[PDB]
C-alpha cells in the first residue's frame, strides 16, 4: 500500500475529465540532427524509466482511494511511438500527442513520440503526466536520457550513481510530516489554522495562449526603488501592481494571486530526480480601505514572509480544507499566478544527446487551469540596477483571446509605469479603463 | 598592464611586440610597482626559483601543502599509464569525429566536438562513473547565477562524498580510483572535488582550446596540415608547435617575490610581483612550423608548479590532431577569417568563442 501526494491526488483526479481538456502534462519536444540509434534510444527511454521509479509507477484506484504501483523497469517501460512525417506536419503532431490523455491506472506516466523526418533528422516528443513530473523535472528527464542514450549508443548499459531517493520516499514522508494534522497545536495544524484564518465552460479546454509583457528600464527602476523602501522584492512591486488592476477589474477589496514555486533546494536529494515537486503558494492581500501603492506593496510583502513561514501543508491538501464546492473549470483559491525570474542559465542551451546535434523545438503554452499566469524576468545590470522587465502574460482560452489579453498586459504596464512615477498614488485614483 | 594579452588573431599585437623589444624583463610602476617576464629564460628563472610565491586546488597551494597534494596525484600521469590510456583516447577521437562526420558540414567544432572530446577524455582519465560525466561537467561548470553555483556546489558536494566513500572501499582505475587506493582517509572529500573539478573544469578549458585554436592554426598553414597527415610521426612535434604557438595559458598569475632578487641586473624587491607572460616567452624569438625538434617553451609551466596534465595534454591533443587532418582532408573553416571571434583579453585563458568548420 504505497500512498501518494496531495498534489498526486490532485493530478490523478484531474486525469479522468477525457480528451475535450487537454492533459495536465510537461513534454519537450528535440530537434535531433544526425544518424539516430533508434534501438539505443528505446533502451535509453527504458533506462531513464528504470532510474526513476515514478517513471514507471501506475495509479490504480478510485474516488476515495488512489495508490502507487511501481513496476520493474521492462514491464512498465514508455511506450516509443514512431511516427513519418514532414516538417509541415510536425506543430500538430506535437500538440496532439501531448494532449493525449493518460490512462494513469493501466499505465505508466510518461511515454515518447519519434517523428522521422530524414535518416539524419528526427524530432523526439516526451510527454509525461504531471503526477509524475514537475516543470524542472523536464530538465532532469532529458540529462539522464542524454546519459542513457551516450551510453546505449556505444552497446553498453548506463553506469551512473543510482539515486539516493525515490519518489516513494517522498510519498512516505509527506504522508508522516502531515499526519498531525488534526492535533491542537501540531506543527501543520498550526499550519492549516494559519490558512483558513488567512482565507465559463462545465468542461476545460485548459488551452493557454501568451502575450508579451515589457516594461521599460525607468519604470523598473522606480519599482524597484519603491520595492527597497518597503523592505520587498520585484516580486512584491508586480505581486501589488497586479493586485490593483485585478481589483479594480473585478472590483473586489480582497485579491488573492498564487506563484509556483519548485522543489525545495534545501532539501538536495531531490535536485537529481524525476517528480512532482511543484509547490504552490496563495498570496492573499487585503485592500480594504483605500491602500496607495507603497501600502499595498507592504500587504503584498507581508503576507510572503507569512505564507513561506507555513508552506509545509501542500497546497493541493489545503485547497481540499477551504474550497467547499470545488470547480474543474476555476483553479482553487487563485486564478491568477505571478512568477518574477531572475536572469540565469537556459538549461535547453544544455541539453545534448551524445552523437546528435541537439535542439529545443518550441511547444504551444502548457495546459494550465489558471486564467492568467505571468511570467517576468528581472533584467539587471551587472551593479543589480534595473534593466528592464521581460515577460508574457500566459492566458487560458477559454477565459480570454489575444486582444483581451493584450488589452490586460498594456493596461498592467500602464499600471506599472503609474505607481512606479508616483507610488503614494490610492487604489481608487489608479487609471485603469 | 593588459598587453600582455592582446593578439592580432593567434598571433602577437604589435603593442605587445614593441614591449617585448624592451628587454625580456620589465619593471613596471602603476598602485603598487609589478613587473613582467618576457623572455624565455628570465621566464624560466622566476618560475624555478624557490625565492616567490603565489581544497584539491593544487595552482592556488603552496609548500608544504602544494607537496602534500602534488605527490598523491602526479604518478596518475606516468608513462605507463598515459600508454594504457591511448586506445581508449584514440577511439574516444574517432566517435567524436564520427559524429563530426556522420552530422555533417558544417560543425561548430568547438561546443560540438573539441569541447565534448575533452571533457570525455578528462572524465576516462579521472575514473568517473561514465555517465554521470555530463552532471559532473554542469555542476561544476561556471555559469553564473551564484545561488545557482552554490547549489550545483551543493549537490556536486554531494555525489563526491558518495563516490569517495564507494572508491575508498573498493576502488578502480582512473585517477580517482588510484588515489583513493594508494591514500584512504589521507585525502578528504573535499580534496578529492577539488582536484576532480579543476580537471573537467580549467583543464578542460585549456585542452578543448587547444583543439579548437590549434585545428584553426594548422588550416592557416595547409600544407603543414598535409603534411601531418602524410607523416604522422610529426604528432609530437606538431603539438609541442601548437602548444608553444598558441600558448591558451598566455599569462600566470603574479609570482610575489619572497626575497630580493636580481634575475637581470634589473633589482626586484621583496613583494614586487612578476607576472609570467608564457605568450611572450614562446613567441618572441618564430613561425609555426611542426618539423621542428626540440621546441622551446613554457606552454605548461615552469618549476614546482609546471603543468601536472601535461602529459595527458599531449597525449590527447596529438591523437586529436595527427586523426582529424587524415579524416578531413578537405577541412577548412565555413566563415572568413575575420568572422573567427576570439575571447577579449579577460587574463583567464585564450580561446576561439567558436570555430565554424565545414570540409
Ligand atoms: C588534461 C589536460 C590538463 C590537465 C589535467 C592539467 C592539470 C593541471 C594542474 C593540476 C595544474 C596545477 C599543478 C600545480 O599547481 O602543481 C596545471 C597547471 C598548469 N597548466 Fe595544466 N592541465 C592540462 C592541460 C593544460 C594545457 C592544454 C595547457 C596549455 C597551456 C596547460 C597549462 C598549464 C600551465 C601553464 C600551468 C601552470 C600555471 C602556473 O604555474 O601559474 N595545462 N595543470
Amino acid at each position: 500500500p504505497l500512498p501518494v501526494t496531495a498534489r498526486q491526488r490532485r493530478m490523478w483526479l484531474l486525469s479522468r475529465i477525457g480528451d475535450e481538456a487537454e492533459g495536465l502534462h510537461v513534454r519537450v519536444a528535440l530537434r535531433l540532427r544526425g544518424r539516430l540509434d533508434r534501438d539505443a534510444l528505446a533502451g535509453a527511454l527504458a533506462d531513464v524509466g528504470g532510474r526513476h521509479e515514478i517513471l514507471r509507477t501506475r495509479f490504480p484506484g478510485s474516488r476515495r482511494d488512489v495508490r502507487q504501483e511501481i513496476l520493474d523497469a521492462e514491464t512498465g517501460r514508455p511506450p516509443l511511438e514512431i511516427c513519418p512525417a514532414t516538417e509541415d506536419e510536425l506543430p500538430g503532431l506535437l500538440a496532439d500527442r501531448a494532449g493525449r490523455p493518460f490512462d494513469l491506472t493501466g499505465e505508466v506516466p510518461w511515454r515518447a513520440h519519434l517523428f522521422p523526418l530524414t535518416d539524419r533528422e528526427q524530432v523526439l516528443l516526451v510527454v509525461a503526466h504531471r503526477i509524475a513530473a514537475d516543470e524542472e523535472s523536464v530538465d532532469v528527464l532529458v540529462r539522464d536520457l542524454a546519459a542513457a542514450y551516450g551510453a546505449r549508443r556505444e552497446g553498453r548499459i548506463p553506469e551512473r550513481a543510482p539515486l539516493a531517493l525515490q519518489f516513494a520516499d517522498y510519498a512516505l514522508w509527506e504522508r508522516e510530516l502531515l499526519a498531525g494534522a488534526d492535533e491542537r497545536d501540531s506543527l501543520i495544524w498550526d499550519q492549516i489554522e494559519f490558512w483558513r484564518d488567512r482565507l465559463r465552460p462545465v468542461l476545460p479546454s485548459r488551452r493557454a495562449g501568451s502575450v508579451p509583457l515589457r516594461l521599460p528600464a525607468d519604470s523598473h527602476a522606480r519599482l524597484l526603488e519603491a520595492a527597497r523602501s518597503a523592505g520587498g522584492t520585484m516580486f512584491t512591486a508586480v505581486h501589488a501592481a497586479l493586485a490593483m488592476l485585478l481589483s479594480r477589474l473585478d472590483g473586489r477589496t480582497s485579491v488573492t494571486i498564487g506563484t509556483r514555486l519548485p522543489r525545495d533546494e534545501e532539501q538536495t536529494g531531490l535536485v537529481p530526480m524525476v517528480g512532482p515537486f511543484s509547490r504552490w503558494l496563495a498570496l492573499p492581500v487585503d485592500l480594504s480601505g483605500d491602500p496607495a501603492f507603497t501600502e499595498i506593496l507592504g500587504r503584498a510583502r507581508d503576507v510572503s514572509e507569512d505564507a513561506h513561514r507555513h508552506q509545509d501543508l501542500p497546497f493541493e491538501r489545503l485547497a481540499e480544507l477551504v474550497v467547499p464546492v470545488p470547480s474543474i473549470t476555476r483553479h482553487p483559491i487563485f486564478q491568477v499566478a505571478l512568477q518574477l525570474d531572475e536572469d540565469d542559465v537556459r538549461p535547453e542551451e544544455s541539453w545534448a544527446l551524445p552523437g546528435l546535434r541537439t535542439s529545443p523545438v518550441p511547444m504551444p503554452e502548457e495546459a494550465m487551469e489558471l486564467d492568467l499566469w505571468l511570467k517576468l524576468l528581472d533584467h539587471r545590470t551587472d551593479e543589480g540596477d534595473a534593466d528592464g522587465l521581460v515577460g508574457s502574460l500566459v492566458y487560458a482560452e477559454d477565459r480570454f483571446d489575444r486582444a483581451g489579453a493584450e488589452a490586460l498586459a498594456q493596461r498592467l504596464v500602464a499600471l506599472l509605469e503609474q505607481v512606479g512615477a508616483a507610488p503614494e498614488v490610492r487604489l481608487s485614483q489608479v487609471d485603469v479603463p | 598592464h593588459r598587453v600582455l594579452h592582446l593578439r592580432d588573431r593567434l598571433d602577437l599585437a604589435a603593442e605587445l611586440k614593441l614591449l617585448c623589444e624592451r628587454g625580456p624583463l620589465v619593471r613596471i610602476p602603476l598602485s603598487a610597482v609589478h613587473w613582467f617576464a618576457l623572455g624565455y629564460d628570465v621566464v624560466r628563472e622566476v618560475l624555478g626559483s624557490e625565492k616567490f610565491d603565489k581544497p584539491g586546488n593544487l595552482l592556488q597551494l603552496d609548500p608544504p601543502e602544494h607537496t602534500r597534494l602534488r605527490r598523491m596525484v602526479a604518478p596518475a600521469y606516468s608513462v605507463r599509464r598515459m600508454q594504457a590510456l591511448e586506445p581508449r583516447v584514440q577511439a574516444i577521437v574517432d566517435d567524436h569525429l564520427d559524429t563530426m562526420a556522420s552530422t555533417g558540414p558544417p560543425v561548430e567544432f568547438l561546443r560540438e566536438v573539441a569541447g565534448p572530446m575533452a571533457a570525455r577524455v578528462a572524465c576516462e582519465f579521472l575514473g568517473i562513473p561514465l555517465d554521470d560525466r555530463g552532471e559532473l561537467i554542469r555542476l561544476t561548470a561556471h555559469r553564473g547565477g551564484k545561488r545557482r553555483r552554490v547549489l550545483n556546489g551543493h549537490a556536486y558536494l554531494a555525489y563526491m562524498r558518495e563516490l569517495a566513500a564507494r572508491l575508498r572501499r573498493d576502488p578502480g582505475d582512473g585517477m580517482l580510483g588510484m588515489v583513493a587506493r594508494d591514500h584512504g582517509a589521507d585525502i578528504s572529500d573535499e580534496e578529492l572535488a577539488g582536484l576532480c573539478a579543476v580537471v573537467m573544469n580549467s583543464s578542460v578549458e585549456q585542452t578543448e582550446s587547444c583543439l579548437a585554436a590549434g585545428t584553426l592554426l594548422l588550416l592557416e598553414h595547409p600544407e603543414q596540415f598535409a603534411l601531418l597527415r602524410e607523416r604522422p610521426e610529426l604528432g609530437e612535434q606538431a603539438v609541442e608547435e601548437i602548444v608553444r604557438y598558441l600558448s591558451v595559458f598566455e599569462g600566470l598569475d603574479p609570482r610575489t617575490a619572497t626575497e630580493d632578487v636580481e634575475i637581470g641586473g634589473q633589482v626586484i624587491k621583496k613583494g614586487e610581483a612578476v607576472f609570467c607572460s608564457l605568450l611572450a616567452a614562446n613567441r618572441a624569438d618564430d613561425g609555426f612550423d611542426i618539423t621542428r625538434k626540440e621546441s622551446r617553451h613554457v606552454a605548461f609551466g615552469h618549476g614546482i608548479h609546471h603543468c601536472l596534465g601535461a602529459p595527458l595534454a599531449r597525449m590527447e591533443l596529438r591523437i586529436a590532431f595527427t586523426t582529424l587532418v587524415s579524416r578531413f582532408p578537405s577541412l577548412r573553416t565555413a566563415v572568413p577569417a575575420e568572422e573567427i571571434r576570439f575571447r577579449p583579453p579577460s587574463s583567464n585563458v585564450f580561446t576561439l568563442l567558436e570555430l565554424p568548420l565545414t570540409w
